[PDB]
């Protein structure tokens, strides 16, 4: 199934961050209404945030992550869940290599702000 | 494994 | 119900990192077997990271979440998720007053790391 | 903070369905639009499925998860997933005692059917 | 990545619960340590419950989820939620045709029980 | 289920 | 934040 693809109310301001756990390069492109909208891109093997922005999830509200090393798309896993029927995440996990831990870029989109 | 043995 | 509070695999290596949505100042501590293990501060309304860190869950893998606003304790709102078996992440939201956001301070907790 | 509450998309086909964990009977209430639109009730320490039934979201799409045990509201816990953007749970938990289990009554509600 | 696939504590019960939203006969299969622990079968396109029962997670605590539709496996999506540190949940979806609401077999795993 | 069982099953 | 922002910004 597809993964990393989420529907966010229309036109609501969320955030985006990006942990980096590998040897290689993460960039992590996100995406709205199908345009690249953020384009984060770091390396750590200790989870440092490689990026962090506040987006729009436009008139769609559609929002897809994107992760690659090297030109080479990773693998995602994601879901979303909702605390207290207010408070939304949505979480994405992806491998770039064969250990399969799949930290290698963990994103993090939350909402509502403010 | 010599690969990652670089990393 | 109790909320804040994981069980991590003992004697790991996790992220915790804090978001902020709050004209109040939030204070988010982080317990580790029960002793404070890091403390973040800071003000945003626009979602800014006020702390990010990595811990080890030490030989219990007890993880508290504690916020407070100017010394006031927030009301906690949390889960944990787990995807493809593997990927963990440990959910805060809070609640420093009365719109019911819940995203005045927001903890991620993720792992595996590395 | 509030739990057992979530917001279905409106006037969507539903299924509630509860199993019981405790020597207390239990009583599963499913408020739509605020009015009771199913009551489950029954006692097992071995998960049976004290109910199961399609309903109807209603115009609001609020859908309200009650629970109590001989009159005397059980505590509760809940979140909401989505999987693969599509598949939709809203899982809740009770506590109709001490021991903290919280499995006194489980109630899961997903959707879409059909 | 590999979906349907949890690791519980070892030697403990839960249940497994199937629902069918599909014209197509599900089949579920509940493997233990790689072992059929459980083959659930019906059909209904109005969230009718096939299968529950409750397992034991054997020594190693492996369970998989397997969906197939008149012997054609079907696409899995999967994920585990904790509630209040303590609750359990292992959702699968799975898909069997080409309009992917990954409704057609749906299994909920749940633990601990009693 | 015992004498818990048992007591469990009286009492409530 | 405006006249809201400034007057939560103040007051906390
Ligand atoms: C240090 C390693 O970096 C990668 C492999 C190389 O490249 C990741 O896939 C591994 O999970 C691990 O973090
Ligand atoms: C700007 C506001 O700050 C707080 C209240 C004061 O003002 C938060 O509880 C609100 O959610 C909102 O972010
Ligand atoms: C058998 C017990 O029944 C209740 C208490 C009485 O006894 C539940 O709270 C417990 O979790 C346990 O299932
Ligand atoms: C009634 C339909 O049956 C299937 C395929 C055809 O038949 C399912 O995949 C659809 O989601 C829908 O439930
Ligand atoms: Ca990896
Ligand atoms: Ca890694
Ligand atoms: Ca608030
Ligand atoms: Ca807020
Ligand atoms: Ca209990
Ligand atoms: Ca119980
Ligand atoms: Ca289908
Ligand atoms: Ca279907």
């Amino acid at each position: 199934a597809t993964q990393g693809v989420f529907t966010l109310p229309a036109n609501t301001r969320f955030g985006v961050t990006a942990f980096a756990n590998s040897s290689g390069t993460q960039t992590v492109n996100v995406l709205v209404n199908n345009e690249t909208a953020a384009t984060f891109s770091g390396q750590s093997t200790n989870n440092a945030v490689i990026g962090t922005q506040v987006l729009n999830s436009g008139s769609s509200g559609k929002v897809q992550v994107q992760v690659s090393v090297n030109g080479r798309p990773s693998d995602l896993v994601s879901a979303q869940v909702i605390l207290t029927n207010e408070l939304n995440f949505a979480l994405v996990g992806s491998e770039d290599g064969t250990d399969n831990d799949y930290n290698d870029a963990v994103v993090v989109i939350n909402w509502p702000l403010g | 494994c010599l690969x990652c043995l670089l990393k």
